[PDB]
């Protein structure tokens, strides 16, 4: 029944700057019965601190957080390139939603490519159109599609990819799935991407039937 | 060392039954209280159930009340969790976790977990296994920008558990985008894996795509044409 | 009640109490021993674990 | 003083699936003397459970909840066609915002009809144009006007009708009022509605002057 | 049975005075505390006032502090709520509610209500009662879609309390759309009742609508033309 | 940790009629030790009440408000022309966001004028176009740019001035800065202001090259 | 009278050190608890620091932790605060404020502030002091609307503290739009002030604007032409 809310939802720093995570016990006080965990998206979580004050075995000395009352707070002294994981709090009857720690970088202009369905896809029974944004930062963009010079929503599926470690960038593509009986009616299919870091929203038009 | 190995899980139709086992090695299993926890794909992990030392009293969560039974045998040195009338909302990966006990005059567990085992994936859905559909995605003229380009492949209607992809027998990476699959209508997992390789390189070496489908052992290799 | 002067935001300066003393303490005496105490059988008091 | 906060704000399920709701006192405990009331929109609120544990006589056994401290939860054992009501929690001095226990259905395509002002409405000095959304589900929508092919807001009103029992679908209406002098100068009036369950936002245009 | 009947209410100009009565039958009035609960149109519930077994003390809310007075006339078996300087935002419906008591050695109320009487709607505005303006709503050519259609009536400049409307003397429903009225500027209520009837039915049967005005007894009936 | 929300954000009321201000804390009870602070934007903050019940000497007897525990309310008996100030709330460790008390007056039609850059700004290599909205109430308006008859945002900055005392109205400005080469490519620049009190949005266009 | 004079502050390079003084006249600077408060330009105020009567203990917020050190000099009658590695967001105005004490049988502070001295502006940026550039803003034909028109001046590349400007040696006011200076990229401030006067009057009297630059004493006067 207990809810364990974590703030902020997503926090971004340079690979050296330290930060803190403020997680509020929603009902009453835990009386220090709390734990922390760090889970990279590729494997199991590991314990970091128990009883909200003491630390476990094998953890780096940088992890040292204390909290009492509703406001339970975690301090890290300094940052290393391993923070790309999810921090989960541990009250005895609940779990935190999770906070993502991000490596900061300069704003990057996305690169958009539109791929129409192939001929094999043109005989299967359903057409799919894909729009891929490559080498984009930060993780916030809006993708809107224009079919027959008219916007539409509620039919395309968007997927995001985790940020790389070699260059700290991610890619995001969306695919639209539609039957053939509706694909041939329209002519122009365009992809528009809106980003706060772009001078103007980037539009790319595509003509059906290739050339 | 000390670890927990999960057994069971897999494809199960909704409303069925299933059993999960957690074999324990490296520590005294009898004296330690045990928990079962779950994690939905791409979602925050949620605690599931508790058990005592003897395995007589249990604290199943509200979402799992009535349909979950957990047992803790001492001689057999394993933990058991049986599921009945499963719902589609419970597709996840299950972990079994220990609970720290002071082991002093009073056992006094402290409600915090110490070790996490290698858990198992459980999926509940009404669909059945079937081979994925594949077709190359090679940019043509006026769709590739600059000398550099990105080429890949998209799988379709692949209901078995997430598939591994590779190129040229895994002899090159060049920044492989894993791009995990996304759920669509009728329960199909589809992912579009693309590697950023310049378009002005195909013609001297062959580009082969390998969809390593281990569930049904339906290994498929595919050719990409520049069009 | 001295809450408006001792208490400060973000924790306070440490104020400690002892968890255990071996013998009955005779009137008007105190222990200031900060040595690491041990509860289990395994040796400590010079070893942190 | 004390404020009751209800979670979740709205909650829709199948006619048989059970549900749970939780109220939150802002601070402190009040000896667990909390009450729940279910108010059908047409009738007065009815007490369900008092002292947060014991259910009043005559209420079906299905309603059974319990809570303590900051949080008080009521859980319903099952569901039947009587949950079309608002559940307000009541401590000593405040009522909760309430939660509308909705009935779930499949996505329905809205139907939009635009009605112009007639001559008798025209001669009165003001022109009102009405838009009628019908048989649409679920409860979220946004209707806008294109006056002289240009979007404008802040001058129209919207009303939504409560869910009907026999088919579990409703209607929405929206009236735009302008003076006669303003109504004459523009030419094209168009009506659109946005729905997550629609492949494309249906746009229906109108021409003044009839025939 | 036990019921509470509320008396009074109506339209009063802002800054005026009004008194509400609550007669209780089926039980003993003397032993129960009583409260008043407001309900704004299409909004939540708010607590108003509280009265003892005899009326010695009051628990006037901050919103009604210094303007609302509650009285408990136990001898003649009634509850009274009289106010002064009533403001526009107080437009709501009032509920006379009871406080449960154990009636043991000590009465011991518990701050939870048992029964709710029928509420009384109160209105304050600077407008005055006026006759509604009713006009037909029948789709003409190129406006009706398909064989099915919807024909109705829209009312205007109707400040009196919500009006009821019917079609063909209530001989048919055809999926009636109540469309509860709404307030516009200058204190006016607008209601637009439309019944979904196919347009290919006019000519063989008369199509009339009656807007029964109860406050001012302004019974109005009108016909609908297909244009 | 502790966050105070003063609700609402803007309190526009006529000079004659009274005002109230409510502040919502986050957690716990601090023995009812709270204070209000009135801040004329050019002047320094000053205390109004202390311990949330008593009022400091010199403060007018009009200023008197009180609360206990959860929510703290401060009532102003009458209103005089000095409430052009932001009212903050100082708890044990943090200050609230504050609330701003404005004066009511009728709806105003804004006056829009666009000043293009001169030759001196033209030679500097970058050019700014300025849109000024004069004598408009309330404090709710939005402006945009039609560069080459296409909406564009994310490249401009907006400024608002404080309320005037003689006429109780203000001016708002928007400056769009572009490079000279980008400026020459487009031909038409148009300014539009959106206001709920306007019968129709006012469009004013500008053609390059002057006359 | 009771007042605190704030001294020090101004331009400082990022990563540098700054140091403030607060001399107290009119009351006893011995027992009262002391506080330091900041206020960002065009933003709300937050608490900075606290020091007790003796000065052994100090209270700092997280943002100012490890950089700011407060000290109360009772004998020298001054409140002091030393900063190092001043970050860019620290650019704000600083107030020295007092904390009330009953001075009863115990001092017993209350944590409410009594008097606020005029604060000092501290600005830290990577740019340097430069002289402003001015240019006339006079609407020509087809740009002035109706009779009334608006003429003014806009300053540019003016990093230093806010500037003052008057028109025609203060002979006409005719409405003043101060338009407070705003920060752009590269750490720069710009202000554009306008006065509105009709258009069929330029030619018989000149229109000029003078900007008075206090920091570097670069007083500039520029004439405005009708173009
Ligand atoms: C806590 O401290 C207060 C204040 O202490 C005062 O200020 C300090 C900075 C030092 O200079 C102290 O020496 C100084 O007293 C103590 O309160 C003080 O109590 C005394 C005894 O009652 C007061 O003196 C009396 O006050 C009034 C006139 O003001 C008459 O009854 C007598 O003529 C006599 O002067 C003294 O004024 C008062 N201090 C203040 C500032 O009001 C206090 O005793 C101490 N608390 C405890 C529990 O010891």
């Amino acid at each position: 029944e207990i809810v364990m809310t974590q703030s902020p939802g997503t926090l971004s720093l340079s690979p050296g700057e330290r930060a803190t995570l403020s997680c509020r016990a929603s009902q009453s006080d835990s009386s220090n019965s709390l734990a922390w965990y760090q889970q990279e998206p590729g494997q199991a979580p590991r314990l970091l601190i128990h009883d909200a004050s003491s630390r476990a075995t094998g953890i780096p000395d940088r992890f040292s957080g204390s909290g009492s009352g509703t406001d339970f707070t975690l301090i890290i002294s300094r940052l290393e390139p391993e923070d790309f994981a999810v921090y989960y709090c541990q009250l005895y009857g609940s779990f935190g939603q999770g906070t993502r720690l991000e490596i900061k970088r300069t704003v990057a202009a996305p690169s958009v490519f539109i791929f129409p369905p192939s001929d094999e896809q043109l005989k299967s029974g359903t057409a799919s159109v894909v729009c891929l944004l490559n080498n984009f930062y930060p993780r916030e963009a809006k993708v809107q599609w224009k079919v027959d010079n008219a916007l539409q929503s509620g039919n395309s599926q968007e997927s995001v990819t985790e940020q790389d470690s070699k260059d700290s960038t991610y890619s995001l593509s969306s695919t639209l799935t539609l039957s053939k009986a509706d694909y041939e009616k329209h002519k122009v299919y365009a992809c528009e991407v809106t980003h706060q870091g772009l001078s103007s929203p980037v539009t790319k038009s595509f003509n059906r039937g290739e050339c | 060392e000390v670890q927990l190995v999960e057994s069971g899980g897999g494809l199960v139709q909704p409303g069925g039954s299933l059993r999960l086992s957690c074999a324990a090695s490296g520590f005294t299993f009898s004296g330690y209280w045990m928990h079962w926890v779950r994690q939905a794909p791409g979602k925050g992990l949620v605690w599931v159930s508790r058990v005592n030392r003897d395995g007589s009293d249990a604290d199943y969560a509200d979402s799992v009340k009535g349909r979950f039974t957990i047992s803790k045998d001492n001689a057999k040195n394993t933990l058991f969790l049986q599921m009945n009338s499963l719902r589609t909302e419970d597709t996840a990966v299950y972990y079994c976790v220990r609970e720290a006990t002071t082991f002093g005059v009073i056992i006094m567990p402290e409600w915090y977990f110490d070790l996490w085992g290698r858990g198992t994936l459980v999926t509940v859905s009404s669909a059945s296994t079937k081979g994925p559909s594949v077709f190359p995605l090679a940019p043509s003229s006026k769709s590739t920008s600059g000398g550099t380009a990105a080429l890949g492949c998209l799988v379709k209607d692949y209901f078995p558990e997430p598939v591994t992809v590779s190129w040229n027998s895994g002899a090159l990476t060049s920044g492989v985008h894993t791009f995990p699959a996304v759920l669509q209508s009728s329960g199909l997992y589809s992912l579009s894996s693309v590697v950023t390789v310049p378009s002005s390189s195909l013609g001297t070496q062959t580009y082969i795509c390998n969809v390593n489908h281990k569930p049904s052992n339906t290994k498929v290799d595919k050719r990409v044409e520049p069009k | 009640n001295s809450n408006n002067l001792d208490s400060k935001v973000g924790g306070n300066y440490n104020y400690l109490y002892r968890l255990f003393r071996k013998s009955n303490l005779k009137p008007f005496e105190r222990d200031i021993s900060t040595e690491i105490y041990q509860a289990g059988s395994t040796p400590c008091n010079g070893v942190e674990g």
